[PDB]
């Protein structure tokens, strides 16, 4: 019995599962497989630069 | 620990999550739906106004308007009710809890930035927001900090150079020329094939085929010749009603309106065009940085062949000497809100928020002073 | 307008297939009840 | 076949059941409320259905229960004079304009439970 | 409240169902005629009786005409419809109509001064509380149990398609029809005239509807089935009169419901009910028509011969898409199953709401149904 040890209604975020569409099943799985958000934080060297450059473009204006 | 919220916003599709994730959590479209037919069934659910991905399921039954067109909203309750089923139905977390981070295009009226962050303060107690440029967020997800970036949405399409991350507010270039136009020439086009969509589910239906089966011909003409002469560019879509049609030659006839507005009868130019126009208006010096980082974005450049055909024509119209090469990232649906949770993550950012208390002595124009 | 007219809003749907399954059950355990006294 | 023998089982458990629940328990209590009032008198039924059907206790229950001398019953024991003894009770109930529908001697006569039954609801809605 | 339960009474053509609600088969089921005597009455003292209704108008057929106060769905005759109803309020389940409020049902597709009319008599007369209309595949609906389905109701009088979607109903896919089983016991009546049986009396078309309840089914191919009928005597059934005559009907026994599927036999010009079932379902959108094909339901008590549902869902299949799934929902039950879907409708909490006040007929008059009910 699979559907004894699972409901559908008692988790909503196992409930997310069910309504999906396929290119939307592929879009997540692939970029978490990237994980870019991960890659431009932990690589330092653009990441100071993109640091001081936010920092130093409000100190004269904006 | 509180974190930051990105919503990405666009005619047809709205985003959200949380700062410092790899994915967002909530991915819909934007669409609000009333219903049509007499509703006579006593006890059972229903509502007045569905919407999201609830009001996608029941296309039968509902009038679908979207509350955005062209990058400009029409109705600000439509708008509000999509927040909100954001803020709550999508994430459950509070709005006033946790800062939001929204985007925008760069061209747009006076009145849009000043409505929309006095929505946001008001209704929800946003204790800090901001609005950031969707493009150069895009050009922040590539990685590199130079550049000529193309985002073309459902709304609106645009160009605008990013030098040393600046912006150059004059050389951008903006053309109303987007998927959902797109769309409704497919629609037009597959009138003469004996099918017939008339209703706004007809409309969704024709935009599933075409994101289905949709390309970029490389050669027109030698394209019409060979769909001409053979049935080999034949496929066949099969209906939710069950019936199956024969998309035919159609397939790379609908996104070569892009390239070509005369079949649309448009007087601007192409896109290409559009590119070329917005690199020759920049400063000489930087100009090789321009024909050497080209990134595309938005998922009207999904079409298969894009990046070939956009780099044939932009060597066209270059000098010999220039060396032409565009660059394709594969998730370029996201890169916008991926480069918000780049964005909102930063260590210098968290000054970078407009407070709460300060928009109180300020007002609505706040933004424009800090954005 | 007034698609909504003849039926109430914002109503529960589990309710109805409740009663209905109660109605149901009534057939399975086929209790016999006199009819209400005036 | 077979589902109609499922629907068959369904309208011979069910809607008979219902009915003769409800059929008995509207036949006691009409029993009693008859009892009450035919007690004045020395008379009184043990059954509704087979006591009602020469004629001279409706007679007497209506005599009882409006207060007037009705005429006297046909003297006999057949079935004529039976069903000349209903129509007696019949017709004073005509001068009372009192509303009976599908109501006939014979019905009273043969024994017909639902006609009785709804003739001693017409007659309490009415007398009380 | 609690212990008061609106009366539910369900009023077809041939025939009437009433009881309580919260129950879950009606109290009394009897058939809607009225007759009245012909003959010399020459036994003095055995009391008069103007009109026969009901079951026991049945019992004494043979010295009375019969006649149908409602034809095709419409109450022809006012006065013995009054007659029913006070039969079935106070014969039949001895209630007072002040106690209890009455829920009606009716066909799609109706004059207007039909419900007018309803609502004038069971207010002016009866002296009701509250009352309220619907419709009868609605409640079909109802008694199914699902949000989405089309419902074909066919009874005595008339045939009716409705879709519904996610508890909205499309009124311009609704389609009507008026071929039910009056036409074909009157069809079946003409068609034993070639075997040399003769029916043309009020009565004997109660003995042409038995025999046609009984010995009566729908081939799944007309054609083949001919042929076997004319190769062999082994579809032959015999049936006996209430004389001791006995008749045999052999090869009409698929004929007469064979009518449903192909008018033409009657001289009508209209499609068969896989036809009007399949229109019905293309009248709707696209997106919908899925759903409409999976939860096809079946009513009425024309709809209870053997072998309909096999015919229907192959006829449906030959007409529809071959990559659809197609299905047809048909319970033991379908004879009663609007009247339990009244009943289903009123216990409901929320449906105390919606019942029309006795006030507001008096403000508005006898157009007040129109407003409310659907
Ligand atoms: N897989 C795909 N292939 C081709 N075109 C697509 C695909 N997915 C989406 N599109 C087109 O892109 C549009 C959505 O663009 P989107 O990135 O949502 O713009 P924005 O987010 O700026 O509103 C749709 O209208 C559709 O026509
Ligand atoms: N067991 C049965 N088999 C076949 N046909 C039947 C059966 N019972 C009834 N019918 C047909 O259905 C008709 C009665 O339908 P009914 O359910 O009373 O309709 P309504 O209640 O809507 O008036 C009869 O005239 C007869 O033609």
């Amino acid at each position: 019995e699979r559907y004894f040890d699972r409901v559908d209604e008692n988790n909503p975020e196992y409930l997310r599962e069910r309504n999906m569409a396929p290119d939307l099943r592929q879009d997540f799985n692939m970029m978490e497989q990237k994980k870019r958000v991960s890659m431009i934080l932990q690589s330092p060297a653009f990441c100071e630069e993109l640091e001081s450059m936010i920092q130093e473009q409000f100190k004269k204006g904006k | 620990d509180i974190a930051a919220l990105v919503v990405d916003n666009g005619s047809g599709m709205c985003k959200a999550g949380f700062a410092g994730d790899d994915a967002p959590r909530a991915v819909f479209p934007s669409i609000v739906g009333r219903p049509r037919h007499q509703g006579v069934m006593v006890g059972m659910g229903q509502k007045d106004s569905y919407v999201g991905d609830e009001a996608q399921s029941k296309r039968g039954i509902l009038t679908l308007k979207y509350p955005i067109e062209h990058g400009i909203v029409t109705n600000w309750d439509d708008m509000e009710k999509i927040w909100h089923h954001t803020f709550y139905n999508e994430l459950r977390v509070a709005p006033e809890e946790h800062p939001v981070l929204l985007t925008e295009a760069p061209l747009n009226p006076k009145a849009n930035r000043e409505k929309m962050t006095q929505i946001m303060f008001e209704t929800f107690n946003t204790p800090a927001m901001y609005v950031a440029i969707q493009a150069v967020l895009s050009l922040y997800a590539s990685g590199r900090t130079t550049g000529i970036v193309m985002d073309s949405g459902d709304g609106v399409t645009h160009t605008v150079p990013i030098y040393e991350g600046y912006a150059l507010p004059h050389a951008i270039l903006r053309l109303d020329l987007a998927g959902r136009d797109l769309t409704d020439y497919l629609m037009k086009i597959l009138t003469e094939r004996g099918y017939s969509f008339t209703t706004t589910a007809e409309r969704e239906i024709v935009r599933d085929i075409k994101e289905k089966l949709c390309y970029v011909a490389l050669d027109f003409e030698q394209e019409m010749a060979t769909a001409a002469s053979s049935s080999s560019l034949e496929k066949s879509y099969e209906l939710p009603d069950g019936q199956v049609i024969t998309i035919g030659n159609e397939r790379f006839r609908c996104p070569e309106a892009l390239f070509q507005p005369s079949f649309l009868g448009m007087e601007s130019c192409g896109i290409h065009e559009t590119t070329f126009n917005s690199i020759m208006k920049c400063d000489v010096d930087i100009r090789k940085d321009l024909y050497a980082n080209t990134v595309l974005s938005g998922g009207t450049t999904m079409y298969p062949g894009i990046a070939d055909r956009m780099q044939k024509e932009i060597t066209a119209l270059a000098p010999s000497t220039m060396k032409i090469k565009i660059i394709a990232p594969p998730e370029r649906k996201y890169s916008v809100w991926i480069g918000g949770s780049i964005l909102a993550s930063l260590s210098t950012f968290q000054q970078m928020w407009i407070s709460k208390q300060e928009y109180d002595e300020s007002g609505p124009s706040i933004v424009h002073r800090k954005c | 307008a007034v698609p909504n007219l003849f039926v109430p809003l914002n109503t529960n749907p589990k309710e109805v297939q409740e009663m209905r399954n109660k109605i149901r059950e009534q057939n399975l355990q086929d209790i016999k009840t006199a009819g209400p006294q005036s | 076949d077979n589902d109609n023998s499922s629907a068959r089982l369904f309208e011979r458990s069910r809607i008979k059941a219902l009915a003769d629940e409800r059929e008995v328990v509207q036949k006691k209590t009409f029993t009693k409320w008859v009892n009450s009032h035919l007690a004045r008198v020395s008379c009184r039924i043990t059954d509704l259905y087979k006591d009602l059907r020469d004629g001279r206790m409706l007679i007497k229950l209506l005599e009882v229960l409006s207060g007037e001398m009705l005429p006297k019953p046909t003297k006999g024991k057949m079935r004529i004079h039976c069903l000349e003894n209903v129509d007696k009770a019949l017709q004073f109930l005509k001068e009372q304009r009192v509303h009976l529908e599908n109501m006939g001697s014979h019905d009273i006569v043969d024994g017909n439970h639902r006609l009785v039954l709804g003739l001693i609801w017409t007659i309490i809605l009415r007398f009380q």
